[PDB]
Order: C-alpha cells, then sequence, then structure tokens
C-alpha cells in the first residue's frame, strides 16, 4: 500500500535455503553486505531498534519473478576472507 | 599398546594400506551442542585447558539451577565443560 | 487529587511507574531481556481523589504521589503515555508501600 | 443534567464522542484504516443527573459536558446519533479527564 | 502499623515467615526435602495498619508482630525479600495464633 | 476466648474433638473400621472470641467448651494437635448442640 501510494522504493523476497543451510546463506550475505542479522538465538538483535549502520550497502539490486540479485555489496574485505578461509577449513574438515 | 587382554575392533578402511589407530581415553560419539561454542579457526574444534567438568545425570533446563556454576567457573576464571542429559532452550540461549 | 503529565486518576484510582528491570545480576552476568517477566517494583507517579466505596464522605487516598511500591502480579491496566509504560490500580491492590 | 443534540443521558450515565483516529504517523507515513483499531480519546458531549448507587440523595455527576477523557478499552454500547457514532459510559468506568 | 525490614503492609495485611521444615524424624531417620511438601507454621513478622471492611473507622489487626501463628494450606501470595521467602495473608486467612 | 492446649480459635471459628466411631452394633457383630465413614458427634473444646460477621460490636459465640454437638458433613479444617484430630468450624455451621 506505501508503496504504491507513494512511490516508496521497497521490495521484500523470501530467505534462500532450507534449516541451517538458510541461517548459512544468511550470515554469509551479512558479511558480504557489511550487515547484520536480526533474531539470531545467540547475541539476538531486535528489530525494534534497527540502527542505520546495521544494515548492509549494495550498488545495484535487479529482482525478476524467479530471482534476485544484489550485485555490488560494501562488506569489508577482512571479514570477507576471514568468511572464505573458515568455509575452505570446514570443507577440509569433514567430506 | 592395549595389553593382552585389551579391546581390538576391526573396521573397513578407505586406503590402499591397512593401518593401527590407538585409542586412548573416553570415546563416547557425542558432538558439540552448539556450533558458537567453537574456539579454535582450523579444524572447528572446542580446544579447553584446565576445564572444570559438570555431570548431570537429567537434562539443564532452569536458569537458576545454571547460574550458580557458571558464577563459581567465572568467579575462579576456569573453561567449564557441561555433560547432561539434555539442555534446554533457555539454557542454550543463556549459554550460546 | 494530583495530575501527573495532565492526567489525574478519578477517585482511589492509583496512577504508577515500575521501575526499570534488573538487567545484570549481582556479579558481571547481565540476564536475557526475556527472562525478568514482570518487576513488582514502582513509583506512584498520579493519586486519585478518593475512594467511591466509603458511605457517606469519600475518605483520601492512603498514598501520595512519589511513594514506592511493591505491586501484585496480577492486576494492572495497560495505558500508554507519551511512549512511557503506566498502570492504573486500586488504592486496595497495592501490596505495599516503600518508606525512606 | 444537560442534554445534547435533543437526547440527555440518565442518572449517572455519560455520553462522549471518540476524537477521530490518527491517520498519518509523526512522519509522512500515513497508517491504513485497519489498523487503528479503537482510539481511547473522546470529549464529553453529554452528562446524566446522577448516581442512583449512592445513599440517600443522589451525588451529581463528576464530569461536564466539553470535557476531554480516556476511555477504556472493553465497555461501550453503540448508538447512532444522525449518523455520528457516540458511545455510553457510567460515570465509574471513565480512565481519565483532561485538563488544560 | 509496625514495618520490618524496611516493608509494611497495607491495611489488614499481615506478613509472617514460615518456621524451617522438620528434617529428621523424633527417632535418627531425616526425611527427604520432597516430602514435606508445605508447613503451616510461622511467626508474624509485620502487621498492618486495619481492615478497611469495617464500616465507619478501620479496628487495629488482632494480631501483633513476633506471635507465632498456624497457617492454612490454600492462601498466600509469593513475595522475596533479601532471598528469603514470606507470604502476605489478610488477618481473617490465619488458622490460629500462638501462646506462651 | 477460651484457649485449649495451649491453642485458641480465632474471632467465630470453633474447635471440637470428634467422638469415637461406634464399632460394635448393638448385638454382638462389630463392624469393619472402613465402614463407618465420618461421625457428626464431637465435644466442644475450644470456643473462639466472637463474630467479625456482626456490624458493630461484636457478639460472643453461642456455644461453650465442653458442650456436645451434631456436625455437618461437609465441612471442617484438618488440623493435628499432639497426634489426636480436630476440626475447626465457623459458629454457623455446627447443625445442632447437645444439652443435659
Amino acid at each position: 500500500l506505501n508503496r504504491l501510494k507513494v512511490g516508496l522504493q521497497v521490495v521484500a523476497v523470501k530467505a534462500p535455503g532450507f534449516g541451517d543451510n538458510r541461517k548459512n546463506q544468511l550470515k554469509d550475505m551479512a558479511i558480504a553486505t557489511g550487515g547484520a542479522v536480526f533474531g539470531e538465538e545467540g547475541l539476538t538483535l531486535n528489530l525494534e531498534d534497527v540502527q542505520p549502520h546495521d544494515l548492509g550497502k549494495v550498488g545495484e539490486v535487479i529482482v525478476t519473478k524467479d530471482d534476485a540479485m544484489l550485485l555490488k555489496g560494501k562488506g569489508d574485505k577482512a571479514q570477507i576472507e576471514k568468511r572464505i578461509q573458515e568455509i575452505i577449513e570446514q570443507l577440509d574438515v569433514t567430506t | 599398546k592395549v595389553g593382552r587382554k585389551g579391546v581390538i575392533t576391526v573396521k573397513d578402511g578407505k586406503t590402499l594400506n591397512d593401518e593401527l589407530e590407538i585409542i586412548e581415553g573416553m570415546k563416547f560419539d557425542r558432538g558439540y551442542i552448539s556450533p558458537y561454542f567453537i574456539n579454535t579457526s582450523k579444524g572447528q574444534k572446542c580446544e579447553f585447558q584446565d576445564a572444570y567438568v559438570l555431570l548431570s545425570e537429567k537434562k539443564i533446563s532452569s536458569i537458576q539451577s545454571i547460574v550458580p556454576a557458571l558464577e563459581i567457573a567465572n568467579a575462579h576464571r576456569k573453561p567449564l565443560v557441561i555433560i547432561a542429559e539434555d539442555v534446554d532452550g533457555e539454557a542454550l540461549s543463556t549459554l550460546v | 487529587g494530583q495530575a501527573f503529565r495532565k492526567f489525574l486518576p478519578l477517585f482511589d484510582r492509583v496512577l504508577v511507574e515500575r521501575s526499570a528491570a534488573e538487567t545484570v545480576t549481582k556479579g558481571g552476568i547481565m540476564l536475557p531481556e526475556k527472562s525478568q517477566g514482570k518487576v513488582l517494583q514502582a513509583t506512584v507517579v498520579a493519586v486519585g481523589s478518593g475512594s467511591k466505596g466509603k458511605g457517606g464522605e469519600i475518605q483520601p487516598v492512603s498514598v501520595k504521589v512519589g511513594d514506592k511500591v511493591l505491586l501484585p502480579e496480577y492486576g494492572g491496566t495497560k495505558v500508554v503515555l507519551d511512549d512511557k509504560d503506566y498502570f492504573l490500580f486500586r488504592d486496595g491492590d497495592i501490596l505495599g508501600k516503600y518508606v525512606d
């Protein structure tokens, strides 16, 4: 209703992946975009007190009927590297 | 290694050659309850030294049941391992 | 009666504000915001005029604005004043009063 | 008692009109007309004669026409006056009175 | 009324502390801490001001601080004072008073 | 009021002891201890001070210690005094009084 009556630039999409896979993608996107994940069981972050710095930034987003795209995330490279390193270590532990 | 009356078991290998593996201590085939507790990046392992051991036969549920042990552990500045029948939602959330 | 923030309770109704809940134990361990439930400590912020239940002339309320009180676990009506929470009680429901 | 629009509440009944609900937030975002539910702000438009529940002589109603009041969430009887909505309360049900 | 540990019951409310439950039988056999249930022996620690239910002037409470009492099995409101347990009763609920 | 075995009922409460149940019929046939159920014959052992339900001054209890009474089948609170059983009633619950 707000989008229709004001032209407010908002879009909503389903979370991808099921189970813990969903959580994994959500965290990975959090690091990738420099945002935060709300509602985590550990260190639960509330929606009522969202802050401007808790939202990720992306240079371009394309959404269509089948898929959605964020192109240029603004996550910090050091945390991105940490995430990639931990992922390859997990890959090396159990197959 | 294990004595003339020790326990020896046979298992399928995944390699071209046979191997002898020695198991010491206590193996009981239970994993970590929460990934948040991981403290070693290489291998995703929990490694602690000089830890306190809590053995609970019944499930651990209440904040009142858990707070004294964590208070003691923090007072003594030592790690704690909690072996319990199960951990309930509230205790698990508080711990993590 | 004494009004508070442009609001005055009527008759023997009492308006109070609950104190903030405890967030850290006596040690350094702070507690999840879901576990405290409801706190019974409150401060009286407004007082009604008097009990309609008294025969004849109405008697004044036994409590004054600024008193610190212990509340019951079961009563209270939700009201919102400038986004801060207050609860309306009868004089008879308050469990106790604090003195200094 | 004081009548309003050719209608007078009886005894200690109080007739009030609720104010219009908020439609736009403090910002520029206006809110759907299904989300406000019911508003507790009202203005007193008519006042009854006095409480039958008082022993002996009936006492006058404590509120006057034109007072602004905070209503409870649970009471009220639906009545229609010239297609504008009003609600009938007892003096005892009104949560609060506003003063200027 | 007489306050206790910075707390005073209001009106005819009575604050008491239950004695410790029996832990060993008359012999040498001590009993599991799950079997005693609830004990009805208590000592009066604080006393309210007087009964609001009396018409006219309120009458003083019939019991004094320090009295030993037999409690009913069904009443009581849980309150916590400096981690020791107390229960709030009305004067009318106490089954009996002990004398020396 | 008159105390009994270091215990005194409060206000209009009445303490009584039930007589022993019949164990042998008028003949020579004695009856199983599971069949008598509850007996309504009792003797008054202690008496309260007076009824709080009377307006104004409290009236004295209508019964005296040592009276023999017929009890109702439905009331009574279990209390234990030196391993002998007693029951607490209000003056109004006693069905009857015996006289000699």
